[PDB]
RNA sequence: GUCUACGGCCAUACCACCCUGAACGCGCCCGAUCUCGUCUGAUCUCGGAAGCUAAGCAGGGUCGGGCCUGGUUAGUACUUGGAUGGGAGACCGCCUGGGAAUACCGGGUGCUGUAGGCUU
RNA sequence: GUCUCCGUAGUGUAGCGGUUAUCACGUUCGCCUAACACGCGAAAGGUCCUCGGUUCGAAACCGGGCGGAAACACCA
RNA sequence: ACAGUGCCAGGUGGGGAGUUUGACUGGGGCGGUACACCUGUCAAACGGUAACGCAGGUGUCCUAAGGCGAGCUCAGGGAGGACAGAAACCUCCCGUGGAGCAGAAGGGCAAAAGCUCGCUUGAUCUUGAUUUUCAGUACGAAUACAGACCGUGAAAGCGGGGCCUCACGAUCCUUCUGACCUUUUGGGUUUUAAGCAGGAGGUGUCAGAAAAGUUACCACAGGGAUAACUGGCUUGUGGCGGCCAAGCGUUCAUAGCGACGUCGCUUUUUGAUCCUUCGAUGUCGGCUCUUCCUAUCAUUGUGAAGCAGAAUUCACCAAGCG
RNA sequence: UUAAUUAAAACAAAGCAUCGCGAAGGCCCGCGGCGGGUGUUGACGCGAUGUGAUUUCUGCCCAGUGCUCUGAAUGUCAAAGUGAAGAAAUUCAAUGAAGCGCGGGUAAACGGCGGGAGUAACUAUGACUCUCUUAAGGUAGCCAAAUGCCUCGUCAUCUAA
RNA sequence: AGUAGCUGGUUCCCUCCAAAGUUUCCCUCAGGAUAGCUGGCGCUCUCCGCAGUUUUAUCCGGUAAAGCGAAUGAUUAGAGGUCUUGGGGCCGAAACGAUCUCAACCUAUUCUCAAACUUUAAAUGGGUAAGAAGCCCGGCUCGCUGGUGUGGAGCCGGGCGUGGAAUGCGAGUGCCUAGUGGGCCACUUUUGGUAAGCAGAACUGGCGCUGCGGGAUGAACCGAACGCCGGGUUAAGGCGCC
């Protein structure tokens, strides 16, 4: 036989339930995804930092 | 059912404003957009590549990748009950520099400034906005003219 | 389609752009000493009928045309398969087009 | 041939024109909209009546094809086949459809063009009627008639503009005096003070 | 007052027609040896400096079209939320808030950045 | 009603995207015969059903109409 | 020395064996494909959103219709010029795109994304990230980069296919390409074979079984999720009844009728739907028997006629009796 | 003849007509053999089909599907065998049983057996003609037949109907 | 003891929490897997963070309405021009000569329209921001960028608490997990259909799972949600008699 197709009907009460959380938020974020050759560079000033420490 | 096609629905959002087509000035090309810059996306029909989907016209992300002509946006996207952090790569035609944190950053000033004046008057300043609070008590003058009378007009039928 | 029967494109062992022969790739023809052949005859022996499926419900009309390229690097001569979309019908070098032509 | 119109009087469906979507619509039943004098100057009839829907409703093309006749052949029995000019201002411009049954049944129920109506909202002139002064009666008389064609409700309104031109007739005398209106047939063209100082010429001279 | 080069916004800058343009500019303009390109030195490229604001260009004008911006349209149309409101219905009124668009009427007609000129 | 298919000189009919629109009968002219018929030599005649479209070019290819003809319409 | 027999091989083989004989679906079948995709609309101004909803397209096409650069400007119109005419080619003028951009549509585009030339192969090699569908899986398609090699241009740059939104395919197997590659079992050489990475051969029921019927001789498990009666909602169709009044009726709209229109009622027609019943409500018609309705054919009492009489027609109270 | 819903028009039948076979055979059984049935048989026989007494007749079609007949003349064609290359596995080649293809026969084998237009001195028909057309284009018969939808066909008879 | 995605059954009490009929994939449509919805176990903190809300800023949109003397498409009526074309005429020796006359054309008007039209353009709505993960200083690293000690990013040290709108509220996080995956109804919006107690969607709320007062009666209407009681008062509804 024939029955229902589609219904968002209900839907928002469940989403509702345990809330529609935002996404969480940390002060650091992640570099995936960011320029590989800006991060290469990135990497090669922290990797001498160290150089200048007597200065600081 | 309808189909799954990138551009469906799209006949009005991505066309260009009325008597606004041709050249795209460049002055959206110069814009200097960093790594913590919110911008508003929104697509435009006239740039083909890096064209935002449908789903981020008319939302705002934080850019967190610049690269030669594009920037990487983080713009929540919800999608049934979880808003997830979605990180789209767009051309910047079809961003802007937000407005919305322009008034907050002139607040900042305006109150770092008069935190540190009160300061150094003694005296305290209202920092915090307010909102608006219901009107005071006033006097309204009738300078001897009595209030025009207002009644309602007969009804005509001005078919 | 029509190809052109060279083209100067990248060779991996060169490691730069070469001039290539281009030719149609053709399936070679089978062994019977294949692992899967092997396999095959052994379970197609004795009784018991077919014992693997024999695809009836073609639907595709063309195939996806390989190109073979060579170099003619005469030291090198690597090859590469290098595959384009479907097409009804590929020639290999055909006559090129004309514009603003009489066409009788 | 047709169904009974208390099967489309109400406006269910978004409005459904003749175009290159739907093809195949048979022609309308009312294809005069204009009768009488309708050469008459602007001020040989300064006299309008109005047939004003009262109601939200679909009018099909042969009630206005017949209320047109009805109410035509009044004003020529007592007004004369040239005092008056009748306009319809409606146009049936909504397709009704068909689902012809005998068996699919309700299976691709979607119908063919069987009719066109004219969606007609309250407040909203059916048809107008202009002639001389003398003839407010006949114009009534005329439009009452006219009123039994069609389904609901509808009111007789003997209008305050002169003929069929949007100025009030207490003052388009003077208008047409002052030269702010110019004679245009059936109708006047409004001058403004505005545009090419020779066409202010041209009217003065 | 203003221009030239390069611009930003991209008609308040556009379109049509008319008037006026000092100086410097920008031009029209005069040639084809060279560079360069054409059926054609018209265009493009190159070498110039007799003439002219005729034109482009700039400024101004038009009860000008457009465009920009107000008024009216109008607290109208539409609309969020409410009722055991009306009405056979179609639909409508009221309560609580938001609130348009023509026609019609008025006003305006580029601003400005960098650099370099002219203008006692 | 769903599905399939067809419209070309007066008649019946071919047309393998560029034809001087095929074939036969028919019609007109001239010979032959005293005359008809048969026979021989010539000629004319297609709104390629209609509208629209792609195509360098549509009778043909693709959609919509206008006529027409087949095949189905079963279990109660 | 063949018949024949034993064992292999090819053919034949519904005589016999086993098995299959899609799904959606206003019942099923027939018909379609709404089964994988794309455009506009529905869709209620974020996105999403259904029906066998509406209007359409798709399984291709392209050595250029890809890439770069330059130079040009299109549809249409006006006015002129031998043959030349509605339409050939030449010239000037207007021209915001009314053209073209392979195709469906929508968007986009004017010293260009179109047209014409010159040179070319960024439609190449390579690792990750991201987007779309989404479960935030796969595929497909697409977006920013990064590393090589290149093309083009004076250069800035642009280009890793087509201006954008579609144009496509797992595992197993086979086939090709790649390495001074690994393994090939006690060691060594060599053929072979298997591995590793990347293409292709295909599943269109398109996340991908290998598949014809008939049963009225039929079977089982279920189904009122689902058809064939009644009943229920609805009333298009059927039936019956009004309203307006152009006409008919010699005359005269309405004695009696009545077009074009329009408003209803009924459930004694047929439909539409699938709510009840498939651990069964006995399926047509007649016969018989009772009862009820009125939308009245007759009869009682009446009103009106184009009611002289007779006959007839229209209407009223009216279902007692036929 | 369907025991227990069908007694019949169904089945059988004589008659008729086909088909195989001369015994190392036809047809059939059987896991098996110097096996078995027909067969204690021999073509006036046995085996396999169709039709269904008598009477009269049994038309055309071999294109289709079957069946059947001819075959080195001869395309495809397995194993084995032969030849060559190689270290061998292996690869390649030549050769070519039946069967299929190729060509005949056959319908009392399964089956099949058209369409359009014009035309006779009133009208109607249209013997006649032109044309497209298949392997034949339904012949002798017979029919609203147990076979005709339209259909309760049309005419006549049977009835008051 | 064949298999059964199918029918039937499935045994004590109280207490606490409490669903789904929806997404995607499946020879998937009476069934599964999958996400969602539930429960249980906790644990990490607390006595800043968050929010089915508004406020203030800031973006997004093309529906309702409107418009068509604005583009596209459809559409009615006249009016003025008219040789730039035609039909009727009409005087001729006849031509663009004359004469009219009706159409096509052009110019200003005019009636009426659009789900697959649009210059305009709401309400309701969708993002973002409203601080210490901030702000402001000084320095250091870089193979990235580069006229420039330029830019950009990172890192180190230092100073600033009026914790920078309202209101409310303790939060975060992890494992394991059942049932469900036939729904149906109403206000408003809305597709097909003549319509249907018909089929199909959006939003919210219901019934399903839920009693109770009222609507005589009734899944869904109106009021209101429930431990066992006494008193008071009410809602929606009522007060001739029952
Ligand atoms: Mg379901
Ligand atoms: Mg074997
Ligand atoms: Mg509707
Ligand atoms: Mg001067
Ligand atoms: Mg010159
Ligand atoms: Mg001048
Ligand atoms: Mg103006
Ligand atoms: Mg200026
Ligand atoms: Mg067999
Ligand atoms: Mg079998
Ligand atoms: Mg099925
Ligand atoms: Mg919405
Ligand atoms: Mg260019
Ligand atoms: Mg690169
Ligand atoms: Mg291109
Ligand atoms: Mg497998
Ligand atoms: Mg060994
Ligand atoms: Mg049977
Ligand atoms: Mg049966
Ligand atoms: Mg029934
Ligand atoms: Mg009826
Ligand atoms: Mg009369
Ligand atoms: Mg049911
Ligand atoms: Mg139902
Ligand atoms: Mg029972
Ligand atoms: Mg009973
Ligand atoms: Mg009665
Ligand atoms: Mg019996
Ligand atoms: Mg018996
Ligand atoms: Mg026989
Ligand atoms: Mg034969
Ligand atoms: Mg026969
Ligand atoms: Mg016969
Ligand atoms: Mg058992
Ligand atoms: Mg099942
Ligand atoms: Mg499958
Ligand atoms: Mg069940
Ligand atoms: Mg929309
Ligand atoms: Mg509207
Ligand atoms: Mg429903
Ligand atoms: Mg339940
Ligand atoms: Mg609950
Ligand atoms: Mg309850
Ligand atoms: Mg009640
Ligand atoms: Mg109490
Ligand atoms: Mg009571
Ligand atoms: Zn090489």
């Amino acid at each position: 036989a024939k029955s229902k197709n589609h219904t968002t009907h209900n839907q928002s009460r469940k989403w509702h339930r345990n809330g529609i959380k935002k996404p969480r938020s940390q002060r650091y974020e992640s570099l995936k995804g960011v320029d590989p050759k800006f991060l290469r560079n990135m990497r090669f000033a922290k990797k001498h930092n160290k150089k200048g420490l007597k200065k600081m | 059912t309808n189909t799954k096609g990138k551009r469906r629905g799209t006949r009005y959002m991505f066309s260009r404003p009325f008597r606004k087509h041709g050249v795209v000035p460049l002055a959206t090309y110069m814009r200097i957009y960093k790594k913590g810059d919110i911008v508003d996306i929104k697509g435009m029909g006239t740039v083909q590549k890096g064209m935002p989907h449908k789903c981020y016209h008319g939302k705002t992300g934080r850019v967190y990748n610049v690269t030669q002509h594009a920037v990487g946006i983080v713009v929540n996207k919800q999608v049934k009950g979880k808003i997830l952090a979605k990180r789209i790569n767009v051309r910047i035609e079809h961003i802007k520099h937000s407005k919305s944190r322009d008034s907050f950053l002139k607040r900042v000033k305006e109150n770092d400034q008069k935190k540190k004046e009160a300061k150094e008057k003694g005296t305290w300043v209202q920092l915090k906005r307010q909102p608006a609070p219901p009107r005071e008590a006033h006097f309204v003058r009738t300078n001897g003219k009595e209030p025009e009378l207002l009644e309602p007009i007969p009804y005509e039928f001005m078919a | 389609v029509n190809v052109p029967k060279t083209r100067r494109t990248f060779c991996k062992k060169c490691g730069k752009h070469q001039p290539h022969k281009v030719t149609q790739y053709k399936k070679g023809k089978d062994s019977l000493y294949a692992q899967g052949k092997r396999r095959y005859d052994r379970k197609q022996s004795g009784y018991g009928g077919q014992t693997k499926p024999i695809f009836r419900k073609k639907a595709k009309t063309t195939k996806k045309i390989v190109l073979r390229l060579e170099c003619v690097e005469p030291n090198c001569r690597s090859k590469r398969m290098l595959a384009i979309k479907r097409c009804k019908h590929f020639e290999l070098g055909g006559d090129k087009k004309r514009k603003g032509q009489v066409i009788q | 041939g047709r169904r009974p119109a208390r099967c489309y009087r109400y406006c269910k469906n978004k409005p459904y024109p003749k175009s290159r979507f739907c093809r195949g619509v048979p022609d309308a039943k009312i294809r005069i909209f204009d009768l009488g004098r309708k050469k008459a100057k602007v001020d040989e009839f300064p006299l309008c009546g109005h047939m004003v829907s009262d109601e939200y409703e679909q009018l099909s093309s042969e009630a206005l094809e017949a209320a047109r006749i009805c109410a035509n052949k009044y004003m020529v029995k007592s007004c004369g086949k040239d005092g008056f000019h009748i306009r319809v201002r409606l146009h049936p411009f909504h397709v009704i459809r068909i689902n012809k049954m005998l068996q699919t049944g309700m299976r691709g129920a979607f119908g063919k063009p069987q009719g066109t109506v004219a969606r007609v909202h309250i407040g909203q002139v059916i048809m107008s009627i202009r002639t001389k002064l003398q003839n407010k009666e006949h114009v009534v008389e005329a439009l009452r008639r006219a009123k039994f064609k069609f389904p609901g409700r509808q009111k007789i309104h003997i209008s305050k503009k002169w003929g069929f031109t949007k100025f009030n007739a207490d003052e388009f005398e003077d208008m047409v005096a002052e030269k702010r209106l110019i004679p245009d047939g059936c109708g006047v063209k409004y001058i403004p003070n505005r545009g090419p100082l020779d066409k202010w010429r041209a009217l003065h001279s």
